[PDB]
DNA sequence: CTTCGTCACGGCGGCGAAACAACGAGGGGCTTCCACCGAAACCGCGCTGCGTTATAATGGGAGCTGTCACGGATGCA
DNA sequence: TGCATCCGTGAGTCGAGGGTAATAAACGCAGCGCGGTTTCGGTGGAAGCCCCTCGTTGTTTCGCCGCCGTGACGAAG
């Protein structure tokens, strides 16, 4: 069968990375069926790079502060974790900065290597101080979704290595609400509207066709079980 | 289009406060019962039993 | 099921018949009727002012 | 009360009365005078072709004639479809 | 409208009408359950009128 | 590869048809009755009103009467 | 003066919602105004009778289709 209603899709601007998106006349009830799985998609099927672990001289056990630097190790911990990065290589990569004398560092100090690539230079990191002279050593990783921070099972292999969580996907977050668009005429039909908010490393909309294209993928592993099933369907363009 | 913006009243005997009744924007519903935004009602003291 | 049905208990009226004496409308869901509005409203009505 | 005005043959009734008017005065205005006593409409008596003679100075005859010439002209659609909505 | 409301409209037990005591006239005593009730009126099923 | 056939392109022009103005025979304007409306009339009679009834007959049937409280207006002592 | 004692009030905004009874009557007369009825009537709707409003020709002229030729892109060997 056909929709017999062509629904559209408009993209409306909120923030340089952050949008909405509106979807109707979707047919009665049609509006969760997508929307909660297309939430879940776009925070757990878009590819991306984040932090894994992290290891600094000084620190062996003093998981509160640590020389040159002023403030607390958490805190520069929070900073590194909400780090926008791109990687090419499913191997774990590597990132070292090294800054000398008091001032503010920031994200733009660190040198990263072909290969890994920062969207956030001027993200400060540290407020140095004392002549402190630091090296922060990353190690890094791409891969999808929310993965937690998986502890050193080598402990003294990597005794001063910290564990941490990744937001490999590059969305951050994304919400969706139903409605009533047509419900007498046009029999309870239904609009969706989406809000994405993602890193500045990508865009909202670009996230949204590659999760529209991984749902497809995996709805076609699917409709490979009757090839000529009588569906739905939707029309021209 | 008749009903763009047009306020209306809703009663309910009885009205003791000066909140008895209210004045809402309509819009249309399909079937035959009016649907109150679940927040007036206690102004209006109105349960839907 | 209860014998209490919104087919049964609704009724609306733009402009139907009115009173023999007084211009007034008249009460029921049969005739066309009209709406009751008491005193008891009228006091929450200059309430609003 | 049976004495009710149902006031939507009120508005209607003046719908009636000023359709009248616009359909009249596209015609003629001999014939709308002829007709707006011949019927006595603006006025309480209907009159006679013999009594419009005084009036319009011609033969009784002459307005037999045209009140078929109003009727038939009027019986073209064009006035009986802007008019059949009028019942 | 049920074979109950055929049945149980039956076996009523009226206060009101010639000989019986008007509503405004039915004070609040007598609408009490009296002790006497007990097996002779449904002490539970009155209108909440 | 060569050479012939066709099909618009554009005008030419001479026919040709439709608009516009000198006006005269179907309508407009005459009598000439009487089946008729319509009048005017000539009525009778259902329909309302109104009168009378001649032994004595000589005091209502009925109604079921109560709340709850409260101020106050009203017959006593 | 008290002082009891009746008593005149109100006591929910509101939806479900048409109706139940009785006694002694006759005759007769008058007005009566509604409805059978009984006149001609001229004004009604035909029937027959005369002056003025509407159709023939006499061009005019853009228009247009046949014609006339042109040229090329085509048409066939």
């Amino acid at each position: 069968m056909l929709i017999s209603q062509r629904p559209t899709l408009s993209e409306d601007v909120l923030t340089d990375n952050r949008s909405q998106f509106v979807i109707e006349p979707l047919e009665p009830g049609f509006g969760y069926t997508l929307g909660n799985s297309l939430r879940r998609t776009l925070l757990s099927s878009i590819p991306g790079a984040a932090v894994t672990s992290i290891r600094i001289d000084g620190v062996l056990h003093e998981f509160t502060t640590v020389p040159g630097v002023k403030e607390d190790v958490t805190e520069i911990i929070l900073n590194l974790k909400s780090l926008v990065v791109s990687s090419e290589e499913d191997e774990p990569v590597t990132m070292y900065l090294r800054k000398q004398g008091p001032g503010e560092v920031t994200a733009g100090d660190i040198v990263p290597p072909a290969g890994v690539t920062v969207h956030n230079p001027g993200m400060h990191i540290a407020t140095l101080n004392d002549k402190g002279k630091l090296e922060v050593e990353l190690v890094v990783e791409r891969g999808r979704g929310y993965v937690p921070a998986v502890q050193n099972r080598a402990s003294g292999a990597e005794i001063g290595r910290i564990p941490v969580d990744s937001i490999y996907s590059p969305v951050l977050k994304v919400t969706y609400k139903v409605d009533a668009t047509r419900v007498e005429q046009r029999t309870d039909f239904d609009k969706l509207i989406l809000d994405v908010e993602t890193k500045n490393s990508i865009s909202p909309r670009d996230a949204l066709a590659s999760a529209g294209k991984t749902l497809v993928e995996l709805f076609g592993l699917a409709r490979e079980l009757n090839v000529e099933a009588e569906g739905i369907e939707i029309g021209p363009s | 289009e008749v009903i763009a913006e047009h306020p209306v009243l809703l009663n309910r005997a009885p009205t003791l406060h000066r909140l008895g009744i209210q004045a809402f924007e309509p819009m249309l519903v399909e079937g035959k019962a009016i649907q109150l935004h679940p927040l007036v009602c206690e102004a209006f003291n109105a349960d839907f039993d | 099921k209860l014998h209490h049905l919104v087919d049964d208990k609704i009724h609306a009226r733009s402009t139907g018949p009115y009173s023999m004496i007084t211009q007034q409308p008249l009460g029921g869901k049969a005739q066309f009727g009209g709406q009751r509005f008491g005193e008891m409203e009228c006091w929450a009505m200059q309430a609003y002012g | 009360d049976s004495e009710a005005v149902v006031a939507v043959d009120a508005v209607s009734f003046t719908l009636l009365q000023d359709q009248l008017q616009s359909v009249l005065d596209t015609l003629s205005e001999r014939e709308a005078g002829v007709v707006r006593l011949r019927f006595g409409l603006t006025d309480g008596q209907p009159r006679t072709l013999d009594e419009i003679g005084q009036v319009y100075g011609v033969t009784r005859e002459r307005i037999r004639q045209i009140e078929s010439k109003t009727m038939s002209k009027l019986r073209h659609p064009s006035r009986s479809q802007v008019l059949r909505d009028y019942l | 409208n049920n074979p109950l409301s055929g049945l149980t409209h039956k076996r009523r037990l009226s206060a009101l009408g010639p000989g019986g005591l008007s509503r405004e006239r039915a004070g609040l005593e007598v609408r009490d359950v009296h002790p006497s009730h007990y097996g002779r009126m449904c002490p539970i099923e009155t209108p909440e009128g």
